RNA sequence: GUAAAUUUAACUGUUAGUCCAAAGAGGAACAGCUCUUUGGACACUAGGAAAAAACCUUGUAGAGAGAGUAAAAAAUUUAACA
RNA sequence: CUGAACUCCUCACACCCAAUUGGACCAAUCUAUCACCCUAUAGAAGAACUAAUGUUAGUAUAAGUAACAUGAAAACAUUCUC
RNA sequence: CUCUUACUUUUAACCAGUGAAAUUGACCUGCCCGUGAAGAGGCGGGCAUAACACAGCAAGACGAGAAGACCCUAUGGAGCUUU
RNA sequence: CUCGAUGUUGGAUCAGGACAUCCCGAUGGUGCAGCCGCUAUUAAAGGUUCGUUUGUUCAACGAUUAAAGUCCUACGUGAUCUGAGUUCAGACCGGAGUAAUCCAGGUCGGUUUCUAUCUACUUUCAAAUUCCUCCCUGUACGAAAGGACAAGAGAAAUAAGGCCUACUUCACAAAGCGCCUUCCCCCGUAAAUGAUAUCAUCUCAACUUAGUAUUAUACCCACACCCACCCAAGAACAGGGUUUGU
């Protein structure tokens, strides 16, 4: 019975793991958790927290252009925040639009 | 169970399909019964399917030995010495046939917990991570308050 | 793969020379330290408020009335003071402490029943092995240079001291001795409690509080006596005569020592300091110093005129 | 508590430690050797010491023949006492006996004793034997010995 | 620099650090001011010791930590030091800190009177 | 009092095994000099005490011949004497315990 | 001390509950939905 | 808008109820109290309210080292006066 | 942002309620006929035990615990003490 | 009894020999507060914590023992009395 | 919750805890002159008697005390005790009933088992509390009667921890009826200077004082001669001594 409901912890606490791995990386870099999944998806970056850890401890040099990718679309999505409107969308904030 | 069991991690034989793709099912062994209702399965499987088995599959060499038996058995050897031996009894030929593909798709390897689903023998590209990782160096390598030329 | 003790292999005739010859030896190291002022002794400085003298090891002789000039009687302890000396010094910063600590041994021993590494501590210091070795917390300016001698004038009457020692030991007891308990009557139907504790606790806790008094091994640790006036030195034999009782047994080991009570506080400025030297002495002290309110043996009859 | 207790606790009370280690003694006078538990013995060694101190005093005390008549149960042991033992230790005055530990019987595991009178006219004990002067040890410490009584006469 | 810690509030008077010997009469309460002058390092290794998980690991985590009152360190301790991580507290400067030209710069907001006592 | 349960076998072979529960080697052994047997430092060897015990018997057997009976010990010392052997010069007016047998070596004639 | 007499969220005398901030956020993200379910509901 | 319903044939078990909300009775506008009614939950799973039968979220079943969500954290600091 | 067995994703799917009820399989044994290193189709029945202070037997725990025993020396003749 | 004390014997503890009984779901068998079938070694939050025998104690294990003898129920029994 | 048992009065023993304080301590108010009191704030370190009748808890009474506190702990504590009471089987009195028998009734009598498996505990090492006497003093106060505080000194009781010179029980020793020692504090308030509010105002204003201890210091602190023997050490183990191992 153990062995049968251990099948669901054992998932839960990868993803907690994962997001500990994820948190440890982005303060490397003066960010939060928070930060690097919500200005990823908003990017259309698709990353899972299982990829992003392994990124992070195998390829440290493309964990630091994901976390700039995240820290520069957080900072249009300020300067987005200051105008009405007039002023036109960032680089990084445009979407590519699917038919 | 796992703690009740043992545990293997994901491998090959060989580093089979790198370079080629090698089958590993190196040996069939039947041993059905010309009477016996247990073997009736068996015995129509030796007389249109077990041929045609053969023709695809030209790097396994099959024995049938039909003798006295009440629990027929098929016996499969493999490359890296592997033995793994199975019950036909009373089964039908659809089942047998199922079964003894099934055993020229496996390696041989242990069927038993796999601890990981992936296996990689270069997981870094840009250097696997370490403390000094993303820590900036100082001027003559200073420690935090060292007094330099005391 | 056996012990073996000292005469385990000796011989009939080696067996006396032996004995005789460690025998000599320790009267030759003893009689060896009687002058410790001309033996390069250390800077000698004077008492000074806040400043904390060494003690001594004395022996426990026994019990003696003792009457003073108004006609009360008192009863002293005999103190011993045989073979002390000082073995080592730590200063403060070594001590792991306020003070500075020094060494003190007594009554020596045999050198055939004692370690390895207590026999070479004592060869390089010149001395016989001792039985008892108590540390003295003192000040920098009371520091005494190792094997000096220590006498028992380094007291003086009217002086109140501190006597440490085990008490007797009485082994495992019950609570009426042990802590005083009543027990449970003779009589009256009682079945077979007569000297037990009774309850030990309440029933809601469910568990017995730590500290609680029950049966156990009575005596045989260290107690300490406060406020104990010196009334006679007897210098031929090196003796303290104590006021009242102290703890431990006949012929014991006790450590004696200025009293820290705070009312004889800072009363060794007529003392001796560091300690007393009889080999540099302007002139020798009398047979026996007692106190104003004594009454010598010799002297004549109390007459209340 | 037992702070200076110097006699046991043996036998059925006071009285019968007194008849225990009476029939004992009894019998060492006849036998002049005997083999008994070494607690018993122990505490009977002091009264055959001192039984022979009242054979020293003569026949003719009376105060001397009222202990043989009441510690020696047979009649016939009491002249031995005033005219053999006493005799023999007249030269000594002390250690007429000596006490030896043996194996331990083999029925209780008793720690055991002999005890004998010294004089006696029995096969002698194997009594244990320091190590011989002629040993290593001992000639490098009469060796010694000499060179110390050398440098005194010096 | 365990001795110089700064709590907000009234926490020195306020928050109370309470113990048991295990003996009756044996509960202990102090204050933290009153811990302060007695253990300069008490405050900071009982609040790391709240934080760490509730197992046994944790007495081992706390082998690896180092306080001192004082700015003093040991050499050993000293010379395998790597990085100094930045004060999460912002010090405050007092008036008597501020140059001439932040206190000119800051421009006044009233005019008080001329006859004023003040 | 009852036992409230049953105490496991790893319970109570760390009770049993405990060292104090084992027997302590003994380092006092060695040999006699005289019949090579072993024995204790402190204790009698069993070997020589038994053949002192066996010639005692004996010789205290004889004495009972003489005596002839309960409450006649003598008033004079005694003396052992073997086959070939006659008083001595201070073995003059005792009581002679003739054994019909050698005089052992380690029986010394005094 | 700090009992609460019987079982905790029955009775005369309860444990108190406090609302805090998402639970009130949580309500009225549910009325939002529910008012303009409202509005469609009307034409 | 949905897919159940009635009848016929043949049977067993259940018939010693708990809290929550609401309308009331008794008691003392006490009870984790007692008695009816309407509905819910529990007596089946999971998550949450600290631990938690009765409150909130959620139900149809497996494998996964994928993902989006539900409920879900307590706030507050006080008395001058002609 | 975190957050379920809710929902999506890859593959699969009869595979989480007490009492009660319906259904699909089956171990061993005997018989008929097969089979012939241990099986098949059927027919039968003393047909399946982690629990009844269950029955009998074995062995543990308590526990090497509680408790039990021989007057003394010696020549084993005898004597001594009580 | 105030108010206990000392000694002796038995018991006792240690060595040797012989060797029971009730009891026992399994146990790797701690403390505080809280919770809960309303009184927790086992749940929650905290604190404590190398391993191990022997001798003592009796607060707890709602300790062992006897399917409560008090109380109620059973269309369960029996003894006695009687208009 | 517990009836395949959670043994129920009071007392003995040992007490743990709360403070809503009986005494002792520090303060405010008084219809507080003083001596005694009433009232409130703060304080739980320490302490809180012996007897007659009653099974009693209570209560009454006698003699005392600085005071003879209120409560909780399964109306604390029966695998520690007690069984007078209550509460079986016997019996009497009164009453009820035809009787059997029964009663809030009263009375005499009536068996209190357990070899400790587990948890816990078995030296919280060492600062002490109070009364009385003398003196201040017949002083302050007060019409009179009456009658202090502080300081100082001395002598005791209890408690804790030790000891055997004598006394006593005793006698190589153990004991008390005997002797010796015993050391810090706690906070309620009362007052200065001085703003908000240019007086004033002890200030959850900045601040000063009465007014504070890292409770002080003390104790302990070496180590394979160790087979054996002795011991003021001890259940065993351990410990001390053997330069007293015929
Ligand atoms: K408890
Ligand atoms: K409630
Ligand atoms: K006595
Ligand atoms: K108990
Ligand atoms: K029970
Ligand atoms: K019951
Ligand atoms: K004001
Ligand atoms: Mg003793
Ligand atoms: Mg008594
Ligand atoms: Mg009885
Ligand atoms: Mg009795
Ligand atoms: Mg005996
Ligand atoms: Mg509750
Ligand atoms: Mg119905
Ligand atoms: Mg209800
Ligand atoms: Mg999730
Ligand atoms: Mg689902
Ligand atoms: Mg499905
Ligand atoms: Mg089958
Ligand atoms: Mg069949
Ligand atoms: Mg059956
Ligand atoms: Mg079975
Ligand atoms: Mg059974
Ligand atoms: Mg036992
Ligand atoms: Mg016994
Ligand atoms: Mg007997
Ligand atoms: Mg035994
Ligand atoms: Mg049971
Ligand atoms: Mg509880
Ligand atoms: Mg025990
Ligand atoms: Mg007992
Ligand atoms: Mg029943
Ligand atoms: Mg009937
Ligand atoms: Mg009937
Ligand atoms: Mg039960
Ligand atoms: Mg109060
Ligand atoms: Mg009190
Ligand atoms: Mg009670
Ligand atoms: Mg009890
Ligand atoms: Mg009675
Ligand atoms: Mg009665
Ligand atoms: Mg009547
Ligand atoms: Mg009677
Ligand atoms: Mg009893
Ligand atoms: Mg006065
Ligand atoms: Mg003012
Ligand atoms: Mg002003
Ligand atoms: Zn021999």
């Amino acid at each position: 019975v153990k062995c049968t409901k251990a099948r669901y912890l054992k998932k839960k606490n990868m993803r907690t793991l994962w997001i500990n791995r994820i948190t440890a990386a982005s303060q490397e870099h003066g960010l939060k958790y928070p930060a690097l999944i919500g200005n990823l998806v908003k990017c259309q970056v698709e990353l899972n927290r299982k990829v992003l850890a392994d990124l992070a401890i195998y390829e440290p040099k493309t964990f630091k252009s994901l976390a700039a990718l995240a820290s520069r679309r957080r900072h249009e999505g300020f300067a987005a925040a200051l105008g009405d409107g007039k002023e036109p969308e960032g680089i990084f904030s445009r979407v590519v639009q699917y038919h | 169970t796992a703690r009740g069991t043992p545990s293997r991690f994901l491998a090959s034989v060989l580093h089979n399909g790198l370079g080629r793709y090698v089958q590993q099912l190196q040996r069939l062994s039947f041993s059905v019964s010309r009477d016996g209702a247990s073997s009736r399965g068996a015995r129509e499987f030796v007389e249109r399917e077990v041929i045609d088995f053969a023709r695809r599959n030209p790097g396994v060499v099959i024995y049938v030995n039909s003798r006295p038996c009440c629990v027929p058995r098929v016996v499969a050897e493999y490359l890296n010495g592997a033995v793994r031996e199975e019950s036909i009894h009373c089964k039908s030929v659809e089942e047998i046939s199922t079964l003894v593909q099934k055993l020229a798709d496996q390696s041989g390897l242990d069927v038993i917990r796999i601890r990981k689903p992936f296996h990689t023998d270069n997981p870094s590209i840009q250097g696997q991570w370490h403390p000094f990782t993303n820590k900036p160096t100082t001027f003559r390598g200073l420690r935090p308050r060292e007094v330099q030329d005391p | 793969k056996s012990g073996t003790w000292w005469d385990e292999h000796l011989s009939e005739e080696n067996v006396p020379f032996i004995k005789q010859l460690v025998s000599d030896e320790d009267k030759a190291q003893l009689a060896s330290k009687l002058c410790p002022l001309k033996d390069e002794p250390w800077p000698i400085h004077p008492w000074e408020p806040g400043s904390f003298r060494v003690g001594l090891i004395a022996l426990k002789l026994g019990m003696m009335p003792l009457w003073t000039k108004d006609g009360q009687k008192h009863v002293v302890t005999l103190l011993q003071v045989q073979d002390c000396h000082v073995l080592k010094y730590t200063s403060k910063e070594n001590c792991n402490g306020k003070m500075a600590t020094l060494s003190v041994g007594g009554k020596t021993v045999s050198r055939f029943r004692k370690a390895t590494s207590i026999l070479e501590f004592y060869r390089e210091l010149g001395l016989p092995p001792k039985q008892t070795v108590k540390i003295f917390n003192i000040t920098d300016n009371a520091a005494i240079k190792p094997g000096t001698p220590l006498y028992a004038a380094h007291f003086r009457p009217g002086q109140y001291v501190d006597v440490t020692a085990k008490t007797i030991g009485k082994g495992f007891q019950g609570v009426m001795k042990r802590w005083g308990f009543k027990g449970q009557p003779a009589t009256h139907g009682q079945t077979k409690t007569h000297r037990r504790p009774g309850a030990v606790a309440t029933g809601d806790i469910g568990r017995v509080w730590p500290g609680t008094k029950m049966p156990g091994k009575m005596g045989n640790i260290y107690r300490t006596e406060y406020g104990l006036k010196v009334w006679r030195i007897n210098t031929k034999h090196n003796i303290i005569y104590v006021n009242g009782s102290v703890p431990g047994h006949k012929n014991c080991l006790v450590k004696v020592k200025d009293s820290k009570l705070p009312a004889y506080k800072d009363l060794g400025k007529n003392l001796p300091f560091p300690t007393y030297f009889p080999d540099g002495d302007e002139e020798e002290l009398p047979e026996d110093l007692y106190d104003e309110n004594v009454c010598q043996p010799g002297a004549p009859s109390i007459t209340f005129a | 508590i037992s702070h200076g207790r110097v006699f046991r606790r043996m036998g059925l009370g006071p009285e019968s430690r007194i008849h225990l280690l009476r029939n004992l003694l009894t019998g060492l006078v006849r036998h002049e050797r005997i083999e008994a538990p070494w607690a018993r013995v122990d505490e009977m060694r002091g009264y055959a010491e001192k039984l022979i101190d009242y054979g020293k005093l003569g026949d003719t005390n009376e105060r001397a023949m009222r202990m043989a008549d009441f510690w020696l149960t047979e009649k016939d042991l009491i002249p031995k006492l005033f005219q053999v033992l006493a005799p023999r230790y007249k030269d000594q005055t002390g250690g007429y006996t000596r006490m030896l530990q043996i194996p331990n019987r083999s029925l209780d595991r008793a720690k055991m004793a002999v005890i004998e009178y010294k004089g006696n006219c029995l096969p002698p004990l194997p009594l244990p034997r320091r190590d011989s002067h002629l040993t290593l040890l001992n000639q490098l410490l009469q060796g010694l010995r000499q060179d110390l009584r050398q440098s005194q006469e010096a | 620099n365990t001795r110089h810690i700064a709590f907000s509030g009234n926490k020195w008077e306020q928050k109370v650090y309470s113990s048991h010997t295990g003996y009756p009469g044996g509960f202990r309460q102090v204050t933290a001011a009153q811990l302060h002058l007695r253990d300069p390092v008490a405050i900071v290794k009982l609040a790391i010791y709240g934080m760490l998980p509730k197992n046994l690991h944790r007495r081992t985590m706390m082998e690896r930590l180092h306080l001192f009152p004082d700015e003093y360190i040991p050499e050993d301790i000293l010379k395998n030091l790597v990085e100094e991580l930045p004060q999460p507290r912002k010090i405050p400067k007092r008036l008597d800190e501020y140059t001439q030209e932040e206190i000119d710069a800051f421009p006044r907001l009233w005019t008080p009177p001329e006859d004023y006592r003040l | 009092a009852a036992p409230k349960n049953r105490r496991t076998i790893e319970v109570n072979r760390c009770r049993r095994r405990n060292p104090q529960k084992l027997i302590k080697v003994k380092n006092n052994i060695d040999v006699c000099p005289e019949c090579g047997h072993l024995k204790q430092k402190h204790v009698l060897c069993a070997y020589c005490y038994e053949k002192v015990c066996k010639e005692t018997a004996e010789i205290r057997r004889q004495i009972g011949k003489q005596e002839g009976g309960p409450f006649k010990a003598p008033t004079i010392e005694t003396v052992v004497l073997y086959t070939g052997e006659t008083p001595s010069e201070q073995d003059q007016g005792k009581r002679i315990i003739e054994r019909d047998r050698k005089r052992p070596s380690w029986f010394t004639q005094n | 001390r700090g009992r609460i007499p019987g079982r905790q969220w029955i009775g005369k005398h309860r444990r108190p509950r406090f609302v805090s901030l998402r639970a009130k956020q949580n309500m009225i993200r549910r009325l939002e939905i529910e008012a303009e379910n409202h509005y469609w509901l009307s034409m």
